[PDB]
RNA sequence: GUGAUUUCUGCCCAGUGCUCUGAAUGUCAAAGUGAAGAAAUUCAACCAAGCGCGGGUAAACGGCGGGAGUAACUAUGACU
RNA sequence: UUGACAUUGUGAAGAGACAUAGAGGGUGUAGAAUAAGUGGGAGCUUCGGCGCCAGUGAAAUACCACUACCUUUAUAGUUUC
RNA sequence: GAAGACAUUGUCAGGUGGGGAGUUUGGCUGGGGCGGCACAUCUGUUAAACGAUAACGCAGAUGUCCUAAGGGGGGCUCAUGGAGAACAGAAAUCUCCAGUAGAACAAAAGGGUAAAAGCCCCCUUGAUUUUGAUUUUCAGUGUGAAUACAAACCAUGAAAGU
RNA sequence: GCGGAUUUAGCUCAGUUGGGAGAGCGCCAGACUGAAGAUCUGGAGGUCCUGUGUUCGAUCCACAGAAUUCGCACCA
RNA sequence: CAAUUUU
């Protein structure tokens, strides 16, 4: 469990944050083991990432990752999404396997608050609208 | 409160120890073969004052 | 603590009128309250069931239903600045037929 | 107070609606609660850090609660209630008193 | 079921040994406690007989003393003064009638040690008096139980045969249910065993 | 923690705090086992640490009061 | 600080515990005996001993039908330290 | 070399924890604090002869108790005083006469009561059930409390009734 | 609130088939010694917290209550 | 094993 920060355990606000050592980290594990490689492997794009073995405190996993600009990559055409500068670094900004559920994005009723991007659709409905002729 | 001055100490900010008379490590030496199977024969150069 | 009890401050009134002691007589149970009728209000502590209230003493007032020994009455009490008419509820031992309209009537 | 058994008086019921015997008793809480719905949306606040979340009882000022005795129907055997006022001491059994002759100081 | 046709087919003939009369009995197990709450109560319903040989100690003095010579023993009166406290000790069934509701002046110094006593234990003095004449010979428990439990009566004659106790021994089965909680134990009876005299031990 | 030297450091461990290689069920978590029921679930037993129990502890926190009777006239009480 | 679970793999011995079999004994009186049971009985038996219709004791007295309470014991089946 | 599936590491659960955090610490008050409750109630009075009314004014009380001390019916005279009868006296039980209440009615004060509402017997559970109205406090809100019914069921009495 | 624990002549140990209220200590008497002392014995006290069951009968096996603590929790 | 007083 990630605990926060905090000079010798002082919280420094209202009790209900006041606990520490058991904050979540609401991220998965598996795309904290993406970032780390893809900010020493910047020139690589990472495509997917899956799991391999679970030690006492290590869960390994192993990614998969692939060059954009290596030249059978740019032509090739099976993949010119990768070579196209949209999806550069496209696991910090969480939009891998696990960019697309620990986002929150399925289709559903029980998937509603985060259906397209929970930032989006927070403030498109707490915004108010006024027309020229208000109605 | 402040944090007691048997808390402030223990983060090495100035109770370092003072380390410019030290002449070296007071220990001796480990294991050679040398050692545990037989002898070999020191010979002592000087006294001194470690401080 | 402060006296707002149901008989507070009222002892001198409930008295049963010094030589007049004994049980109610019996001239008051042979008498008619037909609905229509104006009567008064005069508090007897010789039956402790059913009294008119402290307040309501003396005055006058047109009655509305009758039952077995049972008279409702009318009577106007203010708040301030209105009159209220108040349907209270009586024993019958408490009323005398007010004396006041026979010489409007006669 | 003293107060008997048997309590001839009047059942709900739909059999008789008729005065009838009625045992009575007395009864306390039962078992106490869980997963009764005020409890677990309790839980709900409860788990998790911040900790008592709705107001915990100290200013007590009683003595004394109210004794209630439920009756007990013997034909259509239902169970209706009754409830006595305040009292420090109560029982549910003999001691008829009889009129004043056993004084002995 | 404790036989269908398990154990008890073949294990009753061979015992025709002796020739003094023999009835196997019966015991159960439910376990209880230092109260005496529903032990051994709940008066059966056993339509085969016994063809006792005890005494009843009848109290009826009417003519239909009749009735009371062809469907009883022992016929006395009401001069239960002086004799009977240290007599009787070895007695199964008593009955009495309602001349008696009165008159346990002197039964009460007797019953104290086989324990019959004329209490809500043993009553005598029963209203109808036609029900109570061919069954009530039979033996079946009404006791003061011991400590903690007694369930008894003999099971059959072992010379008559086992017309019956296919099917009165399923109220043979309904005895120690329906009064007391499930605090007793289910499958009180169990294994089966048999032995009035002459059988031999055999766990079911 | 007291504050050179000299000379002394009295009595009290019931309270509070600390400690102990003492013994029992007296209470005592999740998990785990067992019984019921068709299950969610209920009930029971084992119930670690710690409390509790008993001891140790004042150069540890601290505390140091009363009341009777008794000595040749009073008085006071060495004494119980 | 303490416990549970992973971390975490392969062994022997000891000791209980648990049921499953079986086992022996067991207080104030008497009855016929160191009398802790039951519903009852009156006989199978080398005895005609013990019973009973016999005494008396809270009790009925040979037999458990089923165990009350033990471990004191024996083996494998459940595990645990 | 040690040590070894015990440790360590992680998750969950209990215990300890002013080290640390957040907060709170009433009100009325002849300044405030202390004292008290005048912070809900009730009785008599100050209250100024309808009603309403104040002060940390006055003298008191409440946070209960009751199988009867409730309900009904029947039946008796109370506190005291005079007069008498063995022990019997200042105070014992029995009797006569006077006896407007000077006694009693669970609990403070005030009202009330006499073939009773006091005391002695007999029988009972209306100390039920469904919802409404009404009075006092009131803003004519609620809670507390009480009055009179209707629809039922019953208890007592000879019934009227209660 | 809720589960245990104990209540004994004045006080403390007693007391467990259930047959037994006993010891000690407090008032009074006898002994002992030449006598005073100390020491010895005796006189008496008891509702075994109460009520009901349990049983031949109970402190003893229970349940309810009164009192005394131990702990353990805690949405009006 | 323990033993106090006798103007
Ligand atoms: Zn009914």
């Amino acid at each position: 469990n990630r605990k926060r920060p905090v000079p010798k355990g002082a919280t420094y606000g209202k009790p209900t944050n006041q606990g520490v050592n058991e904050l979540k980290y609401q991220r998965s594990l598996r795309a904290t083991a993406e970032e780390r490689v893809g900010r020493r492997a910047a020139n690589l794009r990472v495509l997917n990432s899956y799991w391999v073995n679970q030690d006492s405190t290590y869960k390994y996993f192993e990614v998969i990752l692939v060059d954009p600009q290596h030249k059978a990559i740019r032509r090739d055409a099976r993949y010119n999404w990768i070579c196209d500068p949209v999806h550069k670094h496209r696991e910090a900004r969480g939009l891998t396997a696990t960019g697309k559920k620990s986002r929150g994005i399925n289709k559903g009723h029980k998937f509603n608050n985060t259906k397209a991007g929970r930032r989006k659709t927070w403030k498109r409905q707490n915004t108010l609208s006024l027309w020229r002729y208000r109605k | 409160g402040r944090v007691i001055r048997n808390q402030r100490k223990g983060a090495g900010s100035i109770f370092t120890s003072h380390t410019r008379l030290r002449q070296g490590a007071a220990k001796l030496r480990t294991l050679d073969y040398a050692e545990r199977h037989g002898y070999i024969r020191g010979i002592v150069k000087q006294i001194v004052h470690d401080s | 603590g402060k006296s707002h009890g149901y008989r507070s401050r009222t002892r001198y009134m409930f008295q049963r009128d010094f030589r007049k002691h004994g049980a109610v007589h019996l001239s008051t149970y042979l008498k008619v309250y037909k609905v229509g009728d104006i009567v008064d209000i005069k508090a007897n502590g010789s039956i402790q069931k059913g009294m008119p209230h402290k307040f309501y003493q003396g005055k006058t007032g047109v009655v509305y239903n009758v039952t077995k020994s049972s008279v409702g009455v009318i009577i106007n009490k203010m708040v301030g600045n209105r009159y209220l008419e108040k349907r209270l509820n009586l024993r019958v031992e408490h009323i005398k037929h007010s004396k006041c309209r026979q010489e409007f009537l006669e | 107070v003293n107060v008997p058994k048997t309590r001839k008086t009047y059942c709900k019921g739909k059999t008789c609606r008729k005065h009838t015997q009625h045992k009575v008793t007395q009864y306390k809480a039962g078992k106490a609660s869980l997963f009764a719905q005020g409890k677990r949306r309790y839980d709900r606040k409860q788990s998790g850090f911040g900790g008592q979340t709705k107001p915990v009882f100290h200013k007590k000022a009683k003595t004394t609660k109210k004794v209630v005795l439920r009756l007990e129907c013997v034909k259509c055997k239902t169970r209706a209630q009754l409830t006595l006022k305040r009292c420090k001491h109560f029982e549910l059994g003999g001691e008829k008193k009889q009129k004043g002759q056993a004084l002995q100081f | 079921v404790k036989e269908l046709l398990k154990y008890s087919n073949e294990t009753k003939k061979r015992n025709f040994l002796e020739t003094v009369e023999l009835q196997v009995g019966l015991k159960n197990y439910d376990p209880q406690r230092d109260k005496r709450f529903s032990g051994s109560l709940k008066l059966p319903n056993c339509p085969r007989p016994n063809m006792s040989i005890c005494i009843f100690g009848d109290a009826f003095d009417v003519d239909r003393a009749k009735s009371c010579g062809v469907d009883a023993m022992s016929v006395d009166d009401l001069k239960k003064l002086n004799k009977n406290k240290k007599l009787i000790k070895k007695l199964s069934k008593k009955y009495n009638a309602f001349i008696a509701s009165e008159v346990l002046i002197k039964q009460v110094p007797r019953l104290l040690g086989p324990q019959l006593s004329k209490a809500g234990k043993f009553p005598t003095p029963v209203s109808h008096n036609d029900d109570l004449y061919g069954k009530v010979t039979d033996v079946r428990s009404t006791i003061k139980f011991q400590l903690k439990k007694v369930l008894c009566l003999a099971v059959a004659v072992g010379n008559v045969e086992m017309e019956e106790d296919v099917l009165v021994n399923q109220i043979l089965m309904s005895v120690n249910f329906f009064v007391s909680l499930l605090k007793k134990n289910w499958q009180n009876v169990g294994s089966l065993v048999v032995k009035s005299s002459m059988g031999p031990a055999f766990r079911l």
